[PDB]
C-alpha cells in the first residue's frame, strides 16, 4: 500500500500488536538483493519512541509504557523497507503508517454531589423531583460516556422512576405512581449511575457503579 | 562467569504462589535525572522452552507460568537488564539462575 492504517486500544499492555507491513521485490529470489529489512524512520511526536517494528517480518508492536486516548488520539509514523539485508548499498523505499487510538471505558461517571433533598405533592404524576449530573472523561457521545441510572432503595411499591436526560447525562427522577400523604410523610432513597458500556477488572458488579443518597418529603 | 545461587521451584505443584519469584531493580533520578525500564532474556523467555517466565516492562518483577519437573527441565539461565527512558545503557547486567527441586515421583529405568 501507499499508506497503511491501523487501530489499537488505549491503555492495553505493552507489546500489543498494531499491524503488519508487507513488501516485495522482483529481482531473483533467495539473493541478498531481495533480502528484506524493515524499519521505522520517524514518529510524531518526535521523541521518545513509542513503537517498534520486526526487522524481518514487518510486524509493529507497542513499546511505550502507556498509550492513552484521553490525552493523545493519533500517531503517524514514517516507515521504510530496504533489500541487501540493510547493508549500506541496498535499495530502499519510504512509506507511511497511521496508528489510531480507540477509547476504552476506563473512566467513571463522577458526581460533584452525592446527597440530595427534595419534596413533592401527593397524588401527582408526570412531575420531576430531582436532577443529578456527572462528568466522564471518556470521549463524548460514545457508549463509554453515556449514562444509565437506577433506583437502589426506598421505592418499595413503585412511586419513582429514574431516566437519563442525554444532552448533559443528567439523571432525572420523577414520580410515576403517586404518593399518598395519608400513609407516609417522609421517605429515604438511594440512586446510582454507571455507563451504558461495560467496565473491567471486576468493576461490573458494583465498583463501576456510583451512588447518591436521596430524601423525599411528601 | 560465576556459580551464583539459584531461585528454586519444586515439582508438580502450582508455582504461581511465589510469583514474582525474582526482580531486578535500579534508579537513575538523582545521579542522572531519568526514569527506568527493565528487560529479561534467556532460557524460558527467549530460548526454549518458551513462555515459562514473564515480566512487566515497567517493574522488573519476574513470574513463572508453568508447572515443572526436573525430570524434564533441570535448570534455567536468564540475564536481566535495564535502560533509561529513551533506550540508553546505564547499568551493568547480571545473570539469574532457576532450578527445579526434586522429589521421588518416578522409578528407575534402563539405558
Amino acid at each position: 500500500e501507499e499508506t497503511y492504517t491501523f487501530t489499537i486500544f488505549e491503555n492495553c499492555r505493552v507489546g500489543t500488536t498494531v499491524g503488519q507491513v508487507c513488501a516485495t521485490d522482483k529481482d531473483e529470489p533467495d539473493t541478498m538483493h531481495t533480502r528484506l529489512k524493515y524499519s521505522i524512520i520517524g514518529q510524531v511526536p518526535p521523541s521518545p519512541t513509542l513503537f517498534s517494528m520486526h526487522p524481518t517480518t514487518g510486524v509493529i508492536t507497542t513499546t511505550s509504557s502507556q498509550l492513552d486516548r484521553e490525552l493523545i488520539d493519533k500517531y503517524q509514523l514514517k516507515i521504510k523497507v530496504q533489500d541487501m539485508d540493510g547493508q549500506y548499498f541496498g535499495l530502499q523505499t519510504t512509506s507511511t503508517c497511521i496508528i489510531n487510538i480507540d477509547d476504552v471505558n476506563d473512566h467513571l461517571p463522577t458526581f460533584t454531589r452525592t446527597s440530595y433533598v427534595t419534596s413533592v405533592e401527593e397524588n401527582t404524576v408526570d412531575v420531576e423531583i430531582l436532577r443529578v449530573t456527572v462528568e466522564d472523561k471518556d470521549l463524548v457521545n460514545t457508549a463509554n460516556w453515556r449514562a444509565n441510572y437506577t433506583i437502589l432503595k426506598g421505592n418499595e411499591n413503585g412511586n419513582f422512576k429514574i431516566v437519563t436526560d442525554a444532552k448533559t447525562n443528567e439523571g432525572v427522577l420523577c414520580v410515576v405512581k403517586p404518593l399518598n400523604y395519608e400513609e407516609k410523610q417522609q421517605m429515604i432513597l438511594q440512586i446510582g449511575v454507571v455507563n451504558e458500556a461495560p467496565f473491567s477488572r471486576e468493576a461490573s458488579p458494583r465498583s463501576a457503579m456510583s451512588t447518591a443518597t436521596v430524601t423525599v418529603n411528601v | 562467569a560465576w556459580i551464583t545461587a539459584p531461585v528454586a521451584l519444586r515439582e508438580g505443584e502450582d508455582l504461581s504462589k511465589k510469583n514474582p519469584i525474582a526482580k531486578i531493580h535500579s534508579d537513575l533520578a538523582e545521579e542522572r535525572g531519568l526514569k527506568i525500564t527493565y528487560k529479561y532474556t534467556g532460557k524460558g523467555i527467549t530460548e526454549p522452552p518458551f513462555g515459562i517466565f514473564v515480566f512487566n516492562k515497567d517493574t522488573g518483577e519476574l513470574n513463572v507460568t508453568s508447572i515443572l519437573d526436573r525430570e524434564e527441565t533441570p535448570f534455567f539461565l536468564l540475564t536481566g537488564y535495564a535502560l533509561d527512558a529513551r533506550g540508553n545503557n546505564v547499568e551493568k547486567p547480571l545473570e539469574l539462575r532457576i532450578k527445579v527441586l526434586d522429589i521421588n515421583d518416578n522409578e528407575p529405568v534402563f539405558t
